[PDB]
């Protein structure tokens, strides 16, 4: 899925 | 033209004052002035050229030959110069040699089918013994001359390919092909004999492949070349299938042949990961190149079996996506599966007429009406389905009219009763209608042929058919033969005879 | 060349 | 009726567009870069009417400047020839001994020239003198 | 190529890496062949035409060949300042890319064909996951072959739902979802009829499908460093979301 | 004028020395500009002037302005000319689309024609008539046809109404309807100010394409108008009198809409123009009044629009021969534009009766000129005269003029050349010997760009007349066994001897085996659609000599004609194949009958000349 | 063999020129700006046909260099030839540019007639032929 990325 | 001719009389000086380099200026410029009046004062000069104890002065002279046979060439002093250039060619410095082979070539095309006559081991010998010397150009002019020769028997053929055989050569495009133009000609030697076959087909393959390491336009032209010799000789570039695997950064044009030559290469072994190869080609940009992978999935299941139900397995997840031109191309190349695997594929029609609402290209619509045509006893509604084309039979491509024509009495012989008015409409539209004279006939013979003897009918045409096998886009048999003579040339870039370009 | 130059004479 | 009228110098500088009918910009760029690429190359042995889609053009060389209407298939040749030159002839009486940069510095003035003399397609004013009588004569006035 | 001033309401932008994992298995279980062909698609939604500089493990190892967007200039007085770029407004494909070597594959599948004369035939298929246990593949198939003579099939599994196709001369085992380092089975009975006795079936290889939220190559994006000179906003500012896709493409085995 | 600091910028442009010192120095002119505009206070109108026109340069330049437009339309509502006059040729070159200037912009517009100064309802009227736009029309197209007729607005003002109103009428129809004016507007022909009769004459020549009985009165006066014309004196008309020539652009208008109508309803008006007529041909033949090449050309553009409506009328031989005489002379005149114009010019005298045998004796040097001329445009009338005079006693050198033409011209025409040829020889053929023959020059010279629908009517010809099939047959064989040729003769010859080649086969150099081996020399050569033919080809050929039939059995039943690739191929061979195998002599000859006469119908060789003028 | 060699610059203007045959009419340089240089279609591959007339080409940054023929030559010739022809032109002017070809109109002839006569590619390189044709005195090093 869609986590995030700093 | 118009310029020099007022003053004629200098360039006559000039050719025969002292210093070697500076007497090719005026012989090469009396030459390319083109007139009747110019050939008064060209004779005399030209055969004191031919023989200068300096190569510059008889390089240059050598192609006023063929320059003169442009203009007024049918004369005494032309058969005079016949002989002076033939002589020249047992002649000490290569870029001398070269240039004579050039315009005597040239010139054999004004051809009284007697040019040139190739004199076998004393004509032959010389060029054979001037070709490991000649300069980089001269080369291909010779091996393009040894094309024309034919041999009588086996040893003939072999000390010719012996001495050729040393051709991993520098001009890395014009020489080599040029090398396996002779080579591939010179191929009859016992078919496959004990050891000299079975060797030249391996010294064959590796300066076919290092070829695609030239620059983009002649990676191209061999790529053309290398399709015509799989077909010929299959055998010589068997397992280098790897090879042909399109490289990320190709221009569009080695990427379509690259892959046509790939699916040619395919076989039982290497299949699994060829198709790895087009699942991936058929998610890239091109249009163009998309198509051709799309095809060439069907091509795989044609030339293969078991790959059968996974290639169209992928030609079915193409269609889903509902992309037209993927649509088209896949449903085309599905009308062959059936043709090859018949009666296993037939579920599939119904996905099929789903999308016929949207097909464009004529080649789809062809290939959805003879499907009907085939199966219309299992589709409940042939009837109406092939009814919906003949409202514009006309402005309708001449490939879908014949087609139609065909699949409607197809189904009439199938559906005789609930048939009659349909097959009415169709022989009429195609007989009185119809302009195309050979639709015309096409017509008539099935009318006359039903309205005769429906019981034979039915056994004419819905006769059991072979199938396609394994062809796959494959060329005319006897136009590949003429091709291949003409291997390094233009024709097998293009793939027509050179009688196709005037 | 020489956009000065009149169009007439 | 005439489509366009345009001045363009050898170079391509397009130093007047009159449209009398309204195409894209684009569209306008294209016929630019063609009406110079065809009438530039054409020596004075060659006539001046060349057809070009289904308009026509009339062009005429002056100087390093081209003058060139753009007409219908139908319109007279001939007529539209001497139009150029009747509306040369008033640039040079109005500008006296006039050349391509008095067009340049005066570009806002050549276009009410113009349109005395060409509007909606069509000749309006053939009359030298009357021309010049309503541009000094209501030049002046600020 | 983003011509004209973009302007959004909040400057987001969302990463893909699409990758199909390739495979050829032998039935002992010997990586014999396998490749994965690759793809980065990014649906950037920001304002202002900015630059950007894009980063991931090369040389954490591995990378064979690949392509960029005609955006990218990889040179400025030669060498290379990574990925470097000027990104049209919305989705676009940034790269494409194949890598052979540290291959991660995401299933190891093994066989057990076992036959009782001519008569009965006796399969035993296990799969196995080899990722995080944290991770969900989804979409996941298991194509078994059977013989073109087959009279008739037994099937019972411990997860999924199973059933023997006689047109497509398969078994086909569904499984909706399943997480790392577990397994599961499929255990089948076939029934036969001996007809010719020479051409003896050359037995097709059992072929999977899955979609894994990983990226089977080993690559991870490392960071894409958004800047803007004209307008106030760059890389803190900008919300970043990547995902990993790991589709099947050809995933065999006992060949 | 002025415009102050516009010389100083344009010298600055000049002075420039690489694309990016323009660039830079115009940003600069913008910026400054901008920063003008966007709220640095109010300007005097003398400054909203100089700058305004200063975007206005920069646009015209080539680089785009965004802005200027609310300024523009400020200084459209000024009261000095010159403000209006930048102001209004602005929005006359950028134009907008927003709502509230399209408003701003018809208020300035209605409250300039609004005045009575005629200088401001000019820059109205040529505003509407330069922009056209439909918004505009919904506004004025009503009041401009009063400001037309009605009161005494000037002569000036007179011509832009009419000019404006002709813009309105072809951008917006629906809004001007045929009120009253009608009559008044014609009137004007009868005006003074030869101005307004130039414009006026416009309107009339326009509006009487679809409104002939509304604006018929006008013929007379047109007449009358002209025949003073062409009548008056060296001092007459002083104003309009170009190059020793009265008015020559109102002669060719008013001409031009006498072609608006047949030849007049009235004798008196009738004779008068004849007599106006052979007047314009006199001045011709007389001596030049001036050196100068603008008399010749100026002259001369009326004498051409004068022919244009003897022509037209087509009523009076006297006239049509003496143009037909005139138009001779040109043919063989130093200037090229006269030639050029001269064969234009003649194409259409040519399909008149009284003048068609007039224009045959000029063939010889249009024939001269075709293969003379060393222009191309020039040629081409050349060519398209020879069609047009054409007919039985011609087509015989002119088909085999054109064919030579053919031969060397351009890549491009062929394809129309090839099918006026293939109509011409249909037309006019004397001997169906002939047409045979010039359509297989076509095919050996052309053929690359012959069409479909030449060769579809050759063999349906040839199928129709009897007589000409042993010749079609013959000359077919004998043509196909020259290894130079072209894919088209193929199929043509292929459909010949599958019907006719029983009409050759006496012969022993053309044997059934003889004209099949040689076919099949070209089937692997050939096109699929070609080898489909060679396939119907060849079963007609089984039934009419069986002799060949096992020969012919032996290449439909190869590997390479039962599985091929494509589906007619397998298909055809396949059902000749089961045929000639199964079947009886009977059944056969049943279906490989004679096959019957083509009916009659339209050339789609001449729909398709008529499909490529689109 | 090659009967015309031409070389444009990005917009369709023809830099150089050279017909060698009576063959080729000067037409064919607009056939090649028209059907391929300013073609709607940038997917193609390197020889075209026209009307019978065979379309060679190679770009070099903005410049397209162009062989053309009537005849069946040999294909791979042609290009190689073309090759070695910007090989030649690197070493008697360095880059490849509208610059460089505007300098040597003089060059770019005489190399034209050392290199090709009557359409054959006669020979070709740096020392051989280096007082075998007069260049000029001062270069271009500006890019």
């Amino acid at each position: 899925d869609y986590q995030r990325l700093n | 033209p118009d310029m020099a001719i007022m003053a004629v009389n200098s360039f006559v000086k000039d050719c025969e004052d002292p210093n070697p380099l500076i007497r090719a200026l005026a012989v090469r410029t009396m030459g390319c002035i083109r007139v009747d009046k110019i050939t008064e004062y060209l004779c005399e000069p030209l055969r004191k050229c031919l023989k200068d104890e300096d190569p510059y002065v008889r390089k240059t002279a050598a192609v006023c030959v063929a320059k003169l046979h442009d203009i007024n060439a049918q004369m005494v002093e032309d058969q005079g110069f016949l002989d002076s250039l033939r002589d020249l060619i047992a002649d000490s410095n290569p870029m001398v040699v070269a240039n004579a082979v050039a315009a005597l070539s040239e010139i054999s095309e004004s051809h009284p089918n007697s040019n040139l006559l190739d004199l076998n081991p004393q004509n032959i010998n010389k060029l054979l013994t001037a070709l490991n010397e000649c300069t980089e150009w001269g080369q291909i002019f010779i091996l393009d001359c040894l094309s024309n020769y034919n041999p009588k028997d086996d040893r003939e053929a072999q000390s010719i390919c012996e001495r050729v055989t040393p051709r991993l050569s520098h001009a890395n495009s014009a020489v080599v092909l040029s090398a396996v133009k002779v080579l591939m000609k010179f191929l009859e030697l016992l078919p496959k004999d004990s050891d000299y076959y079975n060797m030249l087909l391996k010294k064959l393959a590796p300066p076919l492949v290092t070829l695609l390491s030239g620059e983009p336009e002649v990676q191209y032209v061999a790529l053309r070349n290398i399709n015509l010799i799989v077909q010929k000789r299959p055998e010589i570039l068997k397992q280098e299938i790897k090879v042909f695997f399109v490289k990320y950064n190709d221009p569009i044009y080695v990427k379509l042949e690259k892959l046509d030559i790939m699916i040619r290469l395919a076989s039982q072994a290497n299949i699994a990961q060829v198709l790895a190869e087009l699942k991936e080609y058929a998610t890239e940009v091109d249009v163009d190149f998309v198509r051709k992978a799309v095809r060439a999935i069907g091509r795989c299941a044609i030339k293969v079996e078991q790959s059968a139900e996974r290639c169209v397995s992928t030609l079915l997840d193409l269609i889903q996506t509902k992309v037209n031109y993927v649509v088209q191309e896949a449903i085309v190349v599905i009308r062959d599966i059936f043709r090859k695997y018949p009666n296993k594929y037939e579920s599939i029609i119904a996905t099929l007429c789903e999308n016929l609402d949207s097909l464009d290209e004529p080649d789809a619509r062809a290939a959805m009406i003879w499907i009907v045509g085939e199966y219309a006893e299992r589709i409940d509604n042939a009837d109406e389905l092939l009814e919906s084309f003949l409202e514009g039979f006309h402005d309708e491509s001449t490939q879908v009219q014949l087609t139609l024509l065909t699949a409607i009495v197809k189904l009439f012989l199938k559906k005789p009763s609930e048939t009659q008015e349909l097959v009415q409409q169709v022989l009429s539209l195609a007989t009185q209608d119809s302009d195309n004279p050979d639709l015309r006939d096409r017509g008539y013979i099935y009318w006359r042929l039903l309205s005769t003897d429906p019981v034979t009918a039915k056994e004419v045409v819905l006769s059991e058919k072979p199938l396609i096998s394994e062809e796959t886009d494959l060329i005319e048999p006897t136009l590949l033969d003429e091709l291949i003579c003409h291997i390094g040339s233009l024709a097998s870039v293009y793939h027509k005879p050179p009688n196709a370009f005037v | 060349m020489s956009q000065i130059k009149r169009l007439l004479s | 009726m005439i489509r366009f009228i345009l001045i363009q110098n050898r170079a391509g500088k397009t130093r007047l567009a009159k449209w009398y009918m309204q195409f894209d910009d684009d569209e306008k760029q294209k016929l630019i870069e063609e009406v110079h690429a065809v009438v530039t190359v054409r020596d004075a042995k060659h006539t001046n009417f060349v057809e070009f889609r289904n308009f026509k053009i009339i062009y005429r060389r002056y100087a390093g400047l081209y003058f060139c209407i753009c007409v219908d298939v139908n319109d007279n040749n001939l007529a539209y020839l001497e139009a150029i030159h009747n509306f040369v002839e008033v640039l040079n009486e109005y500008f006296h001994n006039v050349c391509e940069l008095d067009l340049v510095f005066n570009f806002y003035k050549v276009y009410t020239v113009v349109d005395e003399m060409f509007l909606a397609g069509e000749i309006r004013e053939t009359s030298q003198t009357k021309v010049l009588k309503q541009l000094l004569m209501l030049q002046s006035l600020e | 190529w983003r011509r004209e001033g973009i302007k959004y309401r909040r400057n987001e932008l969302f990463l893909d890496v699409l990758e199909s994992v390739n495979l050829l298995m032998s039935p002992q279980g010997q990586v014999l062949s396998a490749h994965v062909s690759g793809r980065v698609v990014m649906k950037s939604y920001l304002s202002g035409m900015p630059e950007c500089k894009f980063g991931m493990n090369d040389k954490s190892i591995a990378i064979d060949d690949c392509t960029f967007h005609q955006c990218v200039r990889l040179s400025k007085f030669d060498s290379e300042r990574s990925i470097s770029f000027i990104p049209p407004d919305g989705e676009f494909e940034l790269m494409r890319y194949r890598t052979t070597k540290d291959i991660i594959l995401p299933f190891r599948v093994i066989p057990l064909v076992r036959e009782v004369g001519r008569t009965k035939l006796e399969v035993k298929v296990v799969i196995k996951s080899n990722f995080k246990p944290s991770l969900l593949a989804q979409k996941i198939e298991v194509r078994i072959p059977t013989p073109l003579n087959t009279s008739g099939v037994q099937v019972i599994c411990m997860k999924g739902k199973a059933k023997y196709k006689a047109s497509e001369n398969a078994i086909v085992w569904k499984i909706k979802r399943m997480a790392g380092m577990k397994e599961s089975q499929i255990s089948a009975e076939i029934e036969l009829l001996p007809t010719n006795d020479k051409k003896k079936w050359a037995r097709p290889p059992i072929s999977m499908n899955f979609e894994v939220p990983f990226a089977p190559s080993g690559l991870k994006v490392r960071y894409l460093k958004v800047f803007e000179p004209k307008l106030n906003y760059s890389d803190h500012d900008v919300i970043k979301w990547v995902r990993y896709i790991g589709r099947s493409g050809i995933y065999e085995t006992r060949c | 004028d002025g415009m102050r600091g516009l010389a100083v910028f344009i010298s600055d442009i000049r002075n420039c020395k690489s694309k990016e010192a323009e660039i830079k120095r115009i940003n600069k002119e913008l910026a400054n500009i901008r920063s003008k505009f966007k709220g640095d206070k109010a300007l005097d109108g003398y400054s909203k002037k100089k700058y305004v026109c200063k975007l206005l340069f920069i646009f015209l330049l080539g680089h785009d302005i965004d802005f200027g437009h609310m300024e523009a339309v400020n200084l459209l509502s000024s009261n000095r000319y010159t403000e209006k006059q930048i102001g209004y040729l602005f929005i006359s070159v950028l134009v907008n689309s927003n709502s509230e200037l399209i408003r701003l912009i018809n208020n300035a517009i209605k409250n300039d024609l609004a005045s009575r100064n005629p200088t401001f309802m000019g820059l109205a009227l040529h505003c509407i008539a330069n922009v056209g736009s439909r918004e505009m029309a919904e506004a004025f197209a009503g009041e401009i046809p009063k400001i037309l007729v009605a009161g005494d607005t000037m002569d000036s003002v007179k011509q832009s109404a009419a000019l404006c109103l002709l813009r309105l009428y072809r951008t917006s129809p629906d809004l001007v309807p045929m009120g009253d004016w009608t009559s008044r507007v014609v009137h004007l022909l009868n005006d003074q100010h030869l101005g307004v009769v130039t414009a006026a004459t416009s309107l009339i020549t326009t509006l009487a394409q679809k409104n002939p009985e509304e604006f018929k009165t006008s013929v007379s006066l047109a007449v009358s108008r002209l025949s003073r014309i062409v009548t008056s004196a060296s001092t007459d008309l002083q104003d309009y009198t170009y190059y020793f020539v009265p008015a020559p652009w109102l002669s060719v208008k008013l001409l031009r809409l006498l072609q608006c109508y047949p030849p007049p309803e009235d004798p008196a008006v009738r004779g008068r123009l004849t007599e106006c007529l052979e007047t314009i041909l006199n001045k011709a033949q007389e001596p030049p009044k001036s050196k100068k090449v603008q008399h010749s050309n100026a002259k001369n553009a009326v004498l051409f629009e004068a022919i244009s409506l003897i022509i037209h009328h087509d009523s009076e031989p006297n006239l049509l021969v003496r143009a037909c005489n005139q138009l001779g002379q040109f043919l063989q005149h130093r200037e090229t534009n006269l030639r050029y114009l001269a064969l234009e010019s003649m194409c259409t005298l040519a399909s008149s009766e009284f003048s068609h045998e007039a224009v045959k004796t000029h063939i010889e040097t249009v024939i001269n000129a075709l293969k003379t001329e060393r222009d191309v445009s020039v040629r081409q009338r050349a060519v398209d005269l020879l069609y047009a005079m054409c007919d039985r006693s011609n087509a015989q050198q002119i088909v085999a003029e054109m064919l030579s033409y053919l031969e060397t011209a351009d890549y491009s025409i062929r394809e129309e050349i090839v099918l006026k040829v293939a109509i011409l020889a249909e037309k006019y053929a004397v001997d169906y010997t002939w047409y045979v023959d010039t359509i297989l020059n076509l095919i050996r010279i052309a053929g690359d760009y012959v069409s479909e629908e030449v060769w579809y009517r050759v063999i349906q010809i040839v199928i129709n007349r009897d007589d000409v099939q042993g010749y079609a047959a013959k000359t077919v064989f004998e043509a196909l066994q020259a290894p130079a040729c072209h894919e088209n003769l193929v199929k043509v010859g292929g459909y010949i001897l599958g019907e006719f080649g029983n009409l050759i086969a006496g012969d022993p150099r053309s044997s059934p085996l003889i004209q099949f081996n040689l076919l099949h020399s070209k089937f692997h050569l050939c096109s699929v659609p070609t080898r489909a033919l060679l396939l119907s080809t060849y079963i007609k050929f089984v039934n009419l000599f069986p002799e060949v039939k096992a020969t012919i059995q032996d290449v439909l039943r190869s590997d390479s004609q039962l599985k091929n690739a494509d589906v007619e191929l397998q298909q055809r061979a396949v059902e000749y194949l089961r045929l000639s195998t199964v079947a009886s002599t009977d059944i056969l000859a049943t279906v490989l009958e004679e096959m019957p006469p083509f009916p009659e119908r339209e050339s789609s060789i001449l729909a398709k000349l008529k499909k490529k003028k689109g």
